[PDB]
């Protein structure tokens, strides 16, 4: 649906990830684990 | 895999009101699809091996919420756990809930009359691989018992149809995720008393 969603839930999930365990790019087409990735 | 951590881990301690109701929450994030239940009391380690299916499916990452409603009035500390599986990893937060000082209810004995449905377990970000399959949950406490209805992305109702079902307990189920899929799926509980809604958030990626 919406981009900003998209954006915004993409960015709320990856908050997590990259500390422990761009968005524009991968919310307006398909992107895999390693570029989602290198959001950190 | 395998990785499994908290994002909303519920408070260690809680001092429960009179007749009020809580609502503990905790929610995490994890390779494939990680699985939270709750256990009352201490529980001896050792005991798990509660674990509920081990089944062998996907390279998916689950953010997944559950919240334990308590309902009646304790008549004495009690703590809740909730225990998080995935792949090899478990882990686990335990709350204690603190009984009224002074109660004019009966300790023990849950709150008569309807209640608004609750959305107690539910998935907040499922991402999987292309053409995969994804069964994203929506299980509910509520009396009376609560209807279950799945929008999607476009916020339109989802009828059954050859790519998307919803099943009996109220889990929606979506076949060959495509792009177009990638979005939010709202669950929306309804009864005479009231409603909820949850919603998902879809990510296909790619290969």
């Amino acid at each position: 649906g919406p981009e900003t969603l998209c954006g915004a839930e993409l960015v709320d999930a990856l908050q997590f990830v990259c500390g422990d365990r761009i968005v524009d790019e991968c919310c307006f087409r398909s992107c895999d684990l390693r570029r989602l990735e290198m959001y950190c | 895999a395998d990785w499994l951590k908290f994002t909303k881990t519920p408070p260690t301690k809680l001092q429960q009101a009179d007749g009020a109701t809580i609502e503990i929450v905790c929610e995490m994030m994890g390779s494939q699809v990680p699985s939270i239940q709750w256990v009352v009391g201490h529980l001896p380690r050792s005991e798990l091996d509660d674990l509920d299916s081990n089944q062998v499916a996907p390279s998916a990452i689950v953010r997944v919420r559950s919240s334990h409603i308590i309902d009646h009035v304790l008549s004495e500390a009690r703590t809740y756990t909730c225990v998080g599986r995935t792949g090899s990893k478990t882990i686990y937060a335990s709350t204690v809930v603190h009984p009224p000082r002074s109660s004019r209810l009966t300790p023990e004995k849950t709150y008569p009359g309807a209640q608004k449905p609750r959305i107690i377990y539910t998935e907040k970000t499922h991402l999987d691989l292309m053409g995969s399959n994804i069964q994203l949950p929506c299980r509910v406490h509520a009396r009376p018992r609560a209807e279950i209805t799945w929008l999607n992305n476009e916020n339109k109702e989802i009828v059954q149809g050859h790519r998307h079902r919803v099943l009996a307990n109220g889990d929606l189920l979506i076949s060959e995720i495509k792009w177009e899929d990638m979005g939010n799926y709202k669950c929306i509980a309804r009864n005479v008393v009231g409603k909820d809604t949850a919603d998902t958030f879809v990510y296909p990626v790619l290969n």
